[PDB]
């Protein structure tokens, strides 16, 4: 049942993600895969899923088992609009990833680097 | 019936790839003569069984009779059976534990199963990975990969010869307002042959996994082009 | 059993890819090995495939190709060409037309919708064919527009076909629209993959004259089939960067390949 929630998060089926959380699930619980619902959404550039998880009370700075923040996850995969929303919602851009680098130091994306300034 | 099996295989390559189970069953009811020859030649989706406590995948290389041996408990779920040698079974557990991480790092889920069997001058193994995208009415999909490796030792054992044959079955279905229902199904098969050194810092499993990883990365690249590029251009050519 | 071997053989022929009917018929013939069971048992299957695939056929001396559809079935082994008001024998195995003979109430609207549809098909499809029917279904005046477009390139190891069926049920002053669009693509140059896509459409349109309603029908067909094709290409991109990744990624989350002696 954890994988099907992960499948809805990655593909952005907001209706399924809405039911799972409405049934009493924790938007901050690390799934068996090793990431929190914010990670799977930001990893796939799901802007509409990030907005829902955020106003539902998810920790915008929580790391996964890879020590990757939801902001760093979107930066690694090059999701510009997701980096824009996370920064606007207060994501801490000073956190270093598992390589000791901030989001600004870990990407060559000029669009993403401009947002991180 | 050598030309009968030819038309039977030529029929499965042309039928909708999401109905292989019933087509092959209808195909065997039509001609029961080639019942055993077809099942050993037609690519079928991987079936899942429970150890009864992880899941494990069923195939012919881990089967003896009508029973299936689990790669975790090392016992057939229908109790009996053909067992691996104590030295090979030990190497098999390391293979399952190695490819269980490979499954998590590249698929973030699904089920994996590894089975080995001793030949004569070496051993051969099968790597089974199954990733299904259930739990959504709008987006579905599944990924089945079947790897068969043949290891051949060379004299002192510092270098060995590997022979890899992999098949990846890929299915996707979307139900959206604009594009309606879109269904993609099919497969792809590749063969490999290479020899690498076998030191203590790179055992057999480190060589087998290094060839399965590079192969699946190559197959994925070809699948992305024939699924979402080639068929797209054909659609736009129709209009 | 022998009623079950033709039922299996008919189903296999029904699900043949576009442009691969002949190769599937031979595999079925050499498998059933009962040529008379196949000809009278699966006769309906050969007619079912051609009618479902909107098979275009060239009639001698009439130039414009006509589609074999369920709406053209006259119930006597013959098919109707509403453009040149004739009927003809059609052999579903050879896909040949023969024995033409001439062949009502809703005839003017069919001529109008046909004239508008032909120009639409020419402006949007390369080798496209169309056929418009006018008939009554359950006491309701109905206009049926059908579109077909295929590309058969076995030398390049791929085939495709587009189908469109538009049903306009005239209930003045309105007309209930029910449509289905279908695409089937088979690619086997390297590997093997088949696309199966469909879309159901329900709309409404106010009728007026035979000409104003005809161009308003084609307008609905044009806007819907434009969105269908455009949304398919946009969905192909989504399946490339998202749906495929949700099955297997290009790289791990760490974005580095696996250190294999760090696992053992
Ligand atoms: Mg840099
Ligand atoms: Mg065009």
């Amino acid at each position: 049942c954890d994988k099907e929630f992960m499948w809805a998060l990655k593909n952005g089926d907001l209706d399924e993600v809405k039911d799972y959380v409405a049934k009493g699930e924790d938007v901050n619980r690390t799934l068996e895969g090793g990431r929190k619902p914010l990670h799977y959404a930001a990893d796939c550039g799901q802007l509409e899923i990030l907005e829902f998880l955020l106003l539902k009370g998810a920790d915008i700075n929580a790391p996964d088992k890879h020590h990757i923040t939801p902001l760093l996850s979107a930066v690694y995969e090059g999701h510009v609009s997701c980096v824009k929303l996370l920064l606007s919602k207060g994501a801490d851009k000073t956190v270093k990833g598992p390589d000791g680098l901030t989001a600004f130091e870990a990407t060559d994306n000029q669009a993403i680097k401009a947002l991180l300034q | 019936s050598d030309q009968q099996l030819d038309c039977a295989l030529d029929l499965m390559r042309r039928l909708p790839p999401q109905q292989i189970e019933k087509n092959l069953s209808d195909l065997i009811d039509l001609v029961p003569s080639l019942c055993e020859d077809l099942l050993s030649s037609v690519d079928q989706p991987l079936k899942i069984a429970r150890d009864k406590g992880k899941d494990y995948l069923l195939c012919d290389y881990n089967r003896d009779g009508d029973s299936y041996r689990s790669p975790w408990s090392n016992k057939y779920d229908p109790p009996l059976g053909a067992m691996p040698s104590a030295r090979l079974r030990k190497l098999e557990v390391e293979a399952n534990n190695a490819f269980d991480q490979y499954r998590d790092l590249y698929f973030e889920g699904g089920v994996s199963s590894v089975y080995l069997w001793d030949l004569d001058h070496g051993f051969a193994g099968v790597i089974l990975i199954k990733k299904a995208g259930d739990g959504s009415k709008k987006i579905k999909g599944c990924w089945d990969s079947i790897h068969v490796v043949e290891v051949q030792e060379k004299s002192s054992g510092r270098t060995a010869h590997y022979k890899l044959t992999s098949t990846v079955m890929l299915w996707l279905q979307t139900n959206k307002t604009g594009s309606g229902t879109m269904n993609l199904g099919g497969s792809l098969t590749r063969q490999m042959e290479k020899d690498e050194t076998v030191s203590d810092s790179s055992p057999h499993i480190a060589n087998i996994g290094r060839l399965v990883e590079d192969m699946e990365n190559k197959i994925r690249s070809t699948l992305n082009e024939i699924y979402f590029g080639k068929t797209k251009d054909i659609v736009n050519g129709l209009r | 059993s022998d009623e079950e071997k033709v039922r299996i053989a008919a189903k296999f022929i029904t699900h043949a890819p576009p442009g691969e009917f002949n190769e599937v018929f031979n595999d079925v013939r050499l498998l059933l090995n009962n040529d008379n069971l196949l000809r009278e048992g699966a006769a309906h299957a050969f007619a079912q495939y051609n009618m479902d695939q909107f098979t275009p056929v060239k009639i001698e001396g009439y130039d414009d190709q006509v589609l074999i559809t369920e709406h053209g079935d006259l119930g006597n082994g013959r098919f109707l060409d509403p453009r040149n008001k004739i009927s003809f024998k059609f052999d579903h195995l050879r896909k040949e037309a023969s024995d033409p003979q001439p062949e009502s109430a809703l005839k003017q609207w069919r001529d109008a919708c046909d004239s508008a549809l032909r120009a639409y098909v020419k402006d949007h499809y390369p080798n496209g064919f169309c056929t418009v029917y006018g008939k009554s279904i359950d006491g309701q005046q109905t206009i049926i527009a059908c579109i077909e477009s295929h590309q058969f390139q076995p030398k390049n190891f791929w085939n495709g076909r587009w189908r469109s069926e538009w049903k306009f049920t005239i209930t003045p002053p309105t007309a209930q629209v029910a449509a289905v669009l279908k695409i089937q693509v088979h690619y086997y140059e390297d590997g093997n993959v088949q696309l199966v896509s469909h879309k159901d459409i329900q709309d409404s349109v106010q009728v007026s004259s035979d000409v104003q309603t005809a161009k308003e029908f084609i307008k609905i067909i044009e806007n819907a089939e434009n969105e269908y094709q455009t949304a398919i290409s946009e969905n192909y991109q989504t399946m490339s960067d998202t749906t495929f990744k949700a099955l297997r990624r290009q790289l791990p989350v760490t974005r580095t390949k696996i250190d294999w002696n760090k696992i053992l």
